[PDB]
RNA sequence: UUCCAGGCCU
DNA sequence: AGTACTTGAGC
DNA sequence: CTCAAGTACTTAGGCCGGTC
């Protein structure tokens, strides 16, 4: 019934979700054009711990002698100290991933932060590490501006809809944003070189790769996900070895429209 | 063996385009008939030899289309066409959309 | 009833890159030709299998092969073996 | 008469002649689908025009096999009769029920009973003829016919015409 | 496919235009007037008759002969017949419709019995969609029984206009049988008629009642001036299916065969001829409709018998006789069961045992069955010397090859053909050859629920009768070893593997979307084991390890 | 398979095929022979009719731009003539012997035909004559006939080419007439 | 705020069982119900009754029927339709079959 | 707009399309009691100019049809006084793209 | 071929 | 069997 | 015009005796 129900429903050449209408079924294939096969369980470490620790890490203040970047993670460390216009990049940044945490602590009200995600990040980094044998000992030789400013152009990159106009761009906006989040969470001043004394190179090499890995992770105008959603969902429901209506049987009541459940409750709060 | 509605499921899926209607087609039914380029039935008189296709009544005898399909089909069609139901078959369109 | 064709390659909107399927129906496609007895735009380096050359051919991206995308509604974009990368 | 029409064809060529020779080969293979063809609908085709600017277009490759489709849009010199097209040609073949006469690929033909009646019909003629008071037909003798009927053949437009109304017969 | 080539330029179809057939076309289509019920049989002499089964439609008997049309059997696809009823009759499917369309007109003019004039009809006459429209106009009007002439104007409604003639009351139409049955009225204890009227509705009635509908009402309704005129959903005359959709299942010579629907179409016939004579001569007048319900009837049955004035019409012996839907009829219907599933040649099953000596994406053939599945290869200068060798080296060695076939479509049957020694390749032909290891195959495990129930695997040919695949690979087919068999297809064009090898191949669906993790993966002996392997307190001398190294078939050879 | 030869007009024949109209010289020429027919350009463009000559121009003309295309690949000569009537009809069939299909019988028999009854045997004057008949409002199959068809009255005129009649009156018609009389290149 | 509680619920259906399911399958089913208008269901009544093609609709328990019901009301299909196709017997217009190919001369001479 | 507190006539009513142009919405007081906008589920929509909406499909080669639906007496839809034809912007949470972008016209 | 029946896929 | 639209019916 | 029967439709999917 279900495949059945959705067998002609394919991602077009427009990263729409149509069937034999052309009738539009998802805007943007899981509300992310991303192919379900490139994702895993990432975390977006900018939405728990206490307001107290987010500082401890995100915070970075050149204005600063204890809120400053100590030197010895940074090569133009001493020579940044007050710089005024860093500051301002460094605010915009720490401005920016707080906005996120009120994102966050928005859509995920739960608190959860372990989510399915494109782009391993941990790992692109893990890599990155012994890939350049970085030794957390000596002093990394990047910018505020080039840890800050290329970040910023990585996002200007991980492209899901192409459209050259406001409705498509503004779209591929919104079906970006969580991950961006996940990216300022992990690419942050701070964690960048105190956390993994990222050298330029090394950083500059995370970057191209969460790119690509990123457009791959992209969905592929062709799929057939109607029939596949359906299997999806109808295949761990044989594997469903079944005081409220629970699985099997419950299942069916709800394809139905069920015109009457057999549990029907009411939780209020 | 049998090639089945679950297994046709499970190709479409996969995206296996081209395959499917080979096992659809050429490893099993796949036939081919004669239309009348106006009435979409399967009238046509070939007589693939002195190449007349007439197809009367509609008369024609010059526009013509050999299409491949699934004999099945082409049987569910003079079945449907038994009930008086006429399956009409156009090599082009106009709806558009 | 638009025989405006479709879309100039200027203005394109699809992805720069290959699908998968794309690829796989290219490749396939090519090979069924060279197998066909076509013309082969390599060297073979002896690659007696036609997938074979296939898949090299696409790697000197010499197929000349065109992709007609089409769009949910009936315009299409036109990608060359060329334009079209392949990071599939 | 003799028209100049836009026409196309869709031509299927073979992965094996998938050369650099293609277009030339396609062409080549339009030209014979097509130059000297008939039908009723365009009648006689008689010679495609432009040879160097026939245009191919991206022809499709086929599904199961891998054939190409093109359609070879071009455009060339076409006669096609009508009922009343008043046209004059050379008598060909002349017998005792009439004579007909060669005008362009086609052959109009006249019968006894559709030219004059004065017209007699000479038996012990070399080679058979027609005569009347001042006029005699065979061979040659050019004729200016009015295009009665046409009869749509095979590949081969046929008609039949008089001659028995003024300003026609012998030129 | 269908053989012979003809220069009948071939394309797809696109467009499925659904119709309802014209007395008239199924006439101007026909072949065969269809007179005789009888099978054929020159009076016993076997041949046909002109008169039913190839009066001129297709022929049965390997025999060219079929109306010149020739191409015996296989190509000359069936040859519809006609045969003229005695009576309209009614469409045992369109019964209902032809019902609530009555329920919207008005007998004797044919016109709606809601103009425009009545609002709440506009609001149906104009929503676009030819059945939920035919829906509300339906519900709207299948109350106002009488076709009236004046209706408070778009003025004042104290100014009436008028419209349409014949106010003559509409009576309520109710089912019964194969036939229809209203009740005017007129007064009750006022001035004659009272309670009902009851009228029987002969098809004849309804059929002009409907042909006068209106153009424009037809479509206002949801039917199509060209291929759907509600007129039409009575059947005048009755097309007829020719022998290849009513094979005659002939049992050597001299004997039966007949299917079925052409029993059921005999019937229809004889049931015919009796009513014409009944008219044509002595009419013993309603003795004959008594006659003329049973051809309301066969013809009724014979396209659907699963009725509910139950009589299943029953195949003397019991068989309820197949009733043409029933054949269509989902699962196992031409549809469900034939388009949407067939069975197919280049497959083969087999019980399966695991191995943990392959490779994830091999799948073990027994060479019982490598050289019973071939592929059709094409004679290449690249292989045209590996190819003789296969074709010139036997359909009964392993790797070999059944049949060549050369452009002049005719096949060369290796195991028999007084030249099969001989035989020089021609690039050009093709050679099926043997399924040889690493060809790529579908390969699955029914039932096909999953993406991954059917992957696409290496042949790696081997002896005894199973199908010896790897054990990962294992769970995605939901696949155990106590009896379990599976099927296995072989692509058959170079595309068609590459899409196989490309798309399905085992590698790939290695991790699921279903699940954004991966669906295989190590289990038992190798699970079981690879924990006791790891444990601190598990160490391993030289020897073995140097053996241990060796296995991994890549080891940079240095311990 | 081999596909026939497809026009540049869809008229889409929706079942009722009923109607295809009377070819007759009433100007009721066949639907694929309509004043506005559609140049494959995709612009609309008037019926092209060609007089003998006029047309046997059309032909050698393409025919010879051919023998050219013919050898501009034969390396990866012709250069025209002077009108010369029967020493022609040898030119030509030879021009044919190269370009032509060869089995093209019609072709051949169609410039025979063509070059015999040709009527303006030189470019310019041909040009000369369409400037002037091309300028009557009147249909090509028309300015056709009266192209390659030698008149003398209006009656001669107006008779063997029917559809004329109420169009142009006799005088003037009588008067293009001896125009063309005159133009009718010698030989 | 249906379609949310409709997923919901959905979900909750198959986390029964731990079982883990990628929001999008779900998701998708949950909105080919909602997207039409309101509670379109997984049936025979449900579903396979809108305007997707006769055929289509016709290879699922409405079968004869729907047909029936097409030639009255002389429906068009488009063969947009996966099934359709299928039918047909036609590569349909999936994945390897969303997009034509093409011989482009140009290219084809510029190799070599 | 409205606000009865226990019904109205069902022959007044039949009167709320007497004064075209300018339309008469009509509304249940214990309906109105608790705001459903402001449900935990329920999401932000929003009208749109025709010209957002000619937009809308002029950059998504959308017919009318294609574009998914919300009912006239849609609970949201009255709320912000839908109408047949107006579009409207559901903009939601998301858990994967974390804001989905969804447009719904009116039956 | 067809019609019913029964059976096997932990 | 269960199970959901549809029709028939007393008001 | 608003309420309780009437009225009809699949039921999963491969493979392997007796007599119509
Ligand atoms: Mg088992
Ligand atoms: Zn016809
Ligand atoms: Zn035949
Ligand atoms: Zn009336």
């Amino acid at each position: 019934r279900l495949v059945k129900a959705l067998e002609d429903i394919m991602v077009h050449y427009d990263n729409t979700t149509r069937n034999s209408l052309g009738n539009v079924i998802q805007f943007i294939y899981g509300e992310d054009g991303m192919d379900a096969a490139h994702i895993e369980k990432q975390s977006l470490d900018t939405i728990g711990g206490s307001d107290a620790a987010f500082e401890k890490r995100y915070r970075v203040d050149l204005l600063n002698t204890d809120h400053t970047l100590d030197p010895s993670l940074l090569e133009s460390g001493s020579e940044i100290l007050g710089d005024l216009k860093l500051q301002v990049l460094l605010d915009e940044e720490y401005k920016q991933l707080v906005k996120d945490r009120k994102f966050l602590r928005e859509v995920f009200v739960d608190g959860e932060a372990n989510w399915p995600l494109p782009v391993n990040i941990r790992r692109i980094i893990q890599n990155a590490q012994q890939t350049f044998h970085i030794d957390h000992t000596k002093p990394s030789d990047l910018t505020i501006k080039d840890i800050v400013l290329g970040v910023k152009d990585l996002q200007e990159n991980l492209l899901v809809l192409r459209g050259k106009n406001e409705i498509i761009q503004n779209a591929q906006r919104d079906a970006v944003t969580l991950f961006c989040c996940l990216l300022r969470s992990r690419l942050a001043t701070r964690r960048v070189l105190q956390e993994y004394r990222l050298t330029k190179q090394a950083f500059d090499w995370v970057l191209s790769n969460i790119e690509a890995q990123f457009l791959r992770s992209v969905v592929h105008p062709g799929e057939m996900v109607g029939v596949l959603a359906a299997q999806s969902i109808g295949e761990p429901a044989t594997q469903m070895t079944l005081k409220v209506t629970s699985g099997v049987p419950r299942l069916k009541e709800i394809l139905n429209v069920a015109k009457n459940m057999k549990t029907p409750s009411l939780t209020v709060y | 063996l049998r090639f089945g509605e679950m297994e046709r499921d499970c190709m479409i899926a996969h995206g296996a385009a081209s395959f499917l209607k080979e096992r659809l087609m050429e490893a099993s039914d796949a036939f081919r008939v004669h239309i009348c380029g106006i009435c979409g039935l399967m009238t046509v008189i070939a007589k693939l030899n002195h190449n007349q296709f007439e197809c009367k009544g509609c008369d024609n005898k010059i526009d013509i289309y050999q299409i491949h399909i699934p004999y099945a089909a082409k049987l569910l069609f003079q079945e449907l066409m038994a009930m008086n139901i006429t399956p009409r078959l156009y090599t082009d369109r106009s709806r558009d959309f | 009833t638009l025989k405006e064709k479709a879309i100039p390659k200027d203005q394109r909107a699809t992805t720069p890159y290959m699908t998968k399927y794309e690829r796989a129906r290219i490749l396939g496609t090519r090979a069924l030709q060279i197998s066909m007895n076509a013309p082969v735009f390599v060297d073979l380096e002896g690659e007696t299998d036609p997938l074979r050359i296939a898949m090299k051919e696409l790697a000197e991206k010499k197929i000349p092969l065109v992709i007609r995308r089409y769009l949910p509604d009936g315009s299409f974009e036109d990608w060359s073996v060329e334009e079209l990368i392949v990071d599939l | 008469m003799f028209f100049i029409k836009d026409l196309s064809l869709n031509i299927t060529l073979h992965p094996s002649f998938f050369g650099p020779r293609m277009k030339q080969y396609l062409k080549t293979k339009l030209l014979e689908e097509v130059e000297g063809s008939c039908t009723g609908k365009f009648g006689y085709i008689l010679c495609v025009l432009d040879y160097d600017n026939i245009d191919i277009q991206r022809g499709r490759i086929l599904p199961t096999d891998g054939s190409a489709e093109f359609n070879v849009k071009y455009r060339a010199v076409v006669f096609k009769p009508f009922k009343g097209e008043v046209v004059d040609g050379t008598v060909v073949s002349c017998s005792q029920h009439g004579f007909e006469v060669q005008v362009g690929p086609m052959k109009v033909f006249v019968t006894k009973h559709l030219m004059p009646q004065d017209l007699t019909f000479n038996a012990g003629s070399n080679p058979p003829s027609y005569q009347s008071s001042e006029d005699v037909i065979t061979i040659k003798s050019r004729i200016r016919v009015k295009i009665e009927g046409c009869i749509s053949q095979v590949s081969s437009i046929h008609a039949i015409g008089s001659i028995k109304e003024d300003y026609l017969g012998a030129i | 496919v269908g053989q012979q080539y003809s220069s009948a330029p071939l394309r797809t179809v696109k467009e499925v235009q659904f119709g309802l057939f014209s007395p008239e076309e199924v006439r101007a289509i026909s072949v065969a007037k269809i007179r005789f019920p009888e099978t054929m049989d020159e009076t016993q002499t076997r041949a046909k008759i002109g008169g039913l089964n190839d009066p001129r439609l297709g022929s049965i008997d390997r025999n060219l002969k079929c109306q010149t049309c020739q191409e015996g059997m296989n190509e000359c696809p069936g040859h519809f017949g006609h045969i003229d009823l005695a009576k309209p009759v009614f469409h045992v499917g369109f019964i209902a419709k032809i019902k609530k369309v009555c329920e919207c007109v008005c007998m004797h003019c044919g016109k709606l019995l809601l103009d425009e004039h009545n609002e709440l009809m506009r609001q149906a006459l104009a929503i676009k969609d030819s059945k939920k429209r035919f829906a509300a106009i339906w519900t709207l009007c299948k109350t106002k029984m009488v076709c009236e002439t004046d209706v408070p104007s778009e003025d004042d409604p104290t100014q009436l206009v008028s419209r349409g003639g014949c106010g003559n009351t509409q009576p309520t139409i109710r089912k019964d049988g194969l036939k229809l049955v209203g009740s005017w009225k007129k007064d009750r204890a006022t001035g004659d008629a009272d309670e009902p009227e009851l009228r029987v509705l002969s098809t004849e009635e309804i059929l002009n009642i409907f042909k006068h509908i209106s153009v424009k009402d037809f479509t206002s309704l949801g039917f199509n001036e060209v291929f759907s005129r509600p007129e039409w959903m009575i059947l005048t005359c009755l097309p007829v299916p020719p022998p290849p959709v009513r094979p005659s299942i002939s049992f050597n010579e001299s004997q039966r065969g007949e299917d079925d629907l052409t029993f059921k179409l005999a019937d229809i016939l004889k049931a015919n001829i009796s009513l014409e004579t009944l008219e044509h001569n002595g009419a013993p007048h309603h003795a004959i409709e008594e006659a003329e319900s049973l051809l309301q009837f066969h013809v009724a049955t014979y396209m659907d018998n699963d009725i509910a004035g139950q009589p299943q019409a029953l195949q003397k012996s019991g068989r309820p006789v197949k009733s043409i839907r029933a054949r269509l009829k989902g699962k196992e219907g031409r549809i469900r069961g034939n388009l949407m599933g067939k069975r197919v040649d280049f497959s083969a099953r087999t019980v399966i045992s695991g191995d943990p000596n392959l490779e994830l994406d091999q799948v073990g053939v027994p060479k019982s069955i490598a050289k019973t599945l071939t592929y059709p290869e094409v004679v290449t200068p690249y292989n045209i010397d590996r190819l003789t060798q296969l074709v010139r080296n036997g359909p009964n060695e392993h790797p070999g090859a059944k049949y060549v076939i050369r452009d002049s479509g005719d096949r060369i049957d290796l195991r028999y053909s007084k030249r099969a020694g001989d035989i020089q390749l021609q690039y050009g032909w093709k050679v099926e050859r043997h399924i040889m290891d690493n060809d790529p195959v579908l390969f699955n495990r029914q039932p096909s629920l999953h993406k991954m129930s059917m992957m696409a695997h290496r042949v790696k040919v081997i002896p005894y009768s199973t199908f010896r695949l790897n054990l990962s690979v294992t769970s995605p087919y939901n696949a155990d070893f106590d009896g379990d068999e599976m099927n296995l297809h072989v692509p058959q064009s170079e595309e068609t593997r590459a899409e196989l090898s490309q798309l399905c191949a085992v590698p790939l669906q290695i991790v699921s979307p279903q699940s954004n993790k991966p669906c295989m993966g190590i289990v038992q002996d190798t699970l079981c084991g690879i924990r006791k392997l790891t444990l601190r307190d598990t160490f391993i001398e030289l020897d073995q390890v140097l053996n241990m190294l060796y296995w991994v078939p890549d080891w940079d050879g240095v311990i | 398979m081999n596909v026939s030869t497809s026009t540049f007009q869809t008229r889409r024949r929706r079942l009722k095929k009923v109607e295809e109209e009377e070819n007759a010289a009433t100007l009721q020429l066949g639907q694929e022979f309509q004043l506005k027919q559609i140049n494959h350009q995709g612009e609309e463009e008037e019926l092209i009719a060609l007089n003998l000559s006029e047309a046997r121009l059309v032909i050698k003309e393409a025919l010879v731009e051919r023998r050219r295309a013919f050898k501009r690949s034969q390396k990866k000569d012709d250069f025209m003539h002077s009108e010369t009537r029967e020493k022609e009809l040898e030119s030509i069939d030879v021009l044919l012997e190269q370009t032509t299909g060869g089995n093209n019988k019609d072709l051949k028999n169609t410039m025979q035909y063509l070059t015999n009854f040709s009527r303006f045997r030189d470019q310019e004057t041909v040009g000369a004559v369409i400037q002037l008949l091309k300028s009557t409002g009147l249909h090509p199959f028309e300015v056709a006939q009266l192209g390659s068809l030698a008149c003398d009255t209006a009656d001669e005129a107006k008779t063997l080419i029917p559809s004329l009649n109420n169009k142009i009156s006799d005088d003037e018609l009588e008067r293009i007439l001896k125009e063309l009389s005159n133009l009718e290149t010698l030989y | 705020a249906g379609r949310a509680a409709l997923y919901k619920e959905v979900y909750n259906v198959i986390a029964s069982d731990g079982s883990y399911v990628n929001y999008r399958h779900m998701a998708l089913l949950v909105d080919v119900m909602t997207t039409q208008g309101g509670l379109t269901s997984v049936t025979r009544h449900g579903f396979n009754r809108s305007n997707t093609g006769a055929l289509m609709r016709c290879s699922f328990e409405e079968t004869v029927e729907i047909l029936f019901e097409a030639g009255a009301s002389a429906e068009l299909d488009d063969c947009r339709g996966v099934s359709e196709n299928v039918i047909l017997g036609q590569m349909a217009p999936i994945g390897t079959g969303a997009f034509d190919v093409m011989i482009d001369e140009e290219s084809l001479v510029k190799y070599m | 707009i409205f606000v009865y507190q226990n019904n109205i006539t069902p022959s007044a009513m039949k009167l709320v399309p007497s004064i075209p142009p300018a339309t008469i919405e009509t509304f249940n007081e214990a309906a109105l009691v608790v705001n459903i906008t402001h449900h935990e589920l329920v999401p932000k929509h929003i009208r749109l100019s025709s010209d957002e909406k000619r937009e809308l499909l002029k950059r998504y080669r959308l017919k009318e049809s294609q574009l998914p639906r919300i009912q006239r007496a849609d609970p949201v839809a009255l709320y912000l006084g839908l109408k047949r034809g107006e579009v409207v912007k559901i903009i939601r949470k998301s858990e994967t793209s974390g804001r989905y972008a969804s447009y719904r016209i009116c039956m």
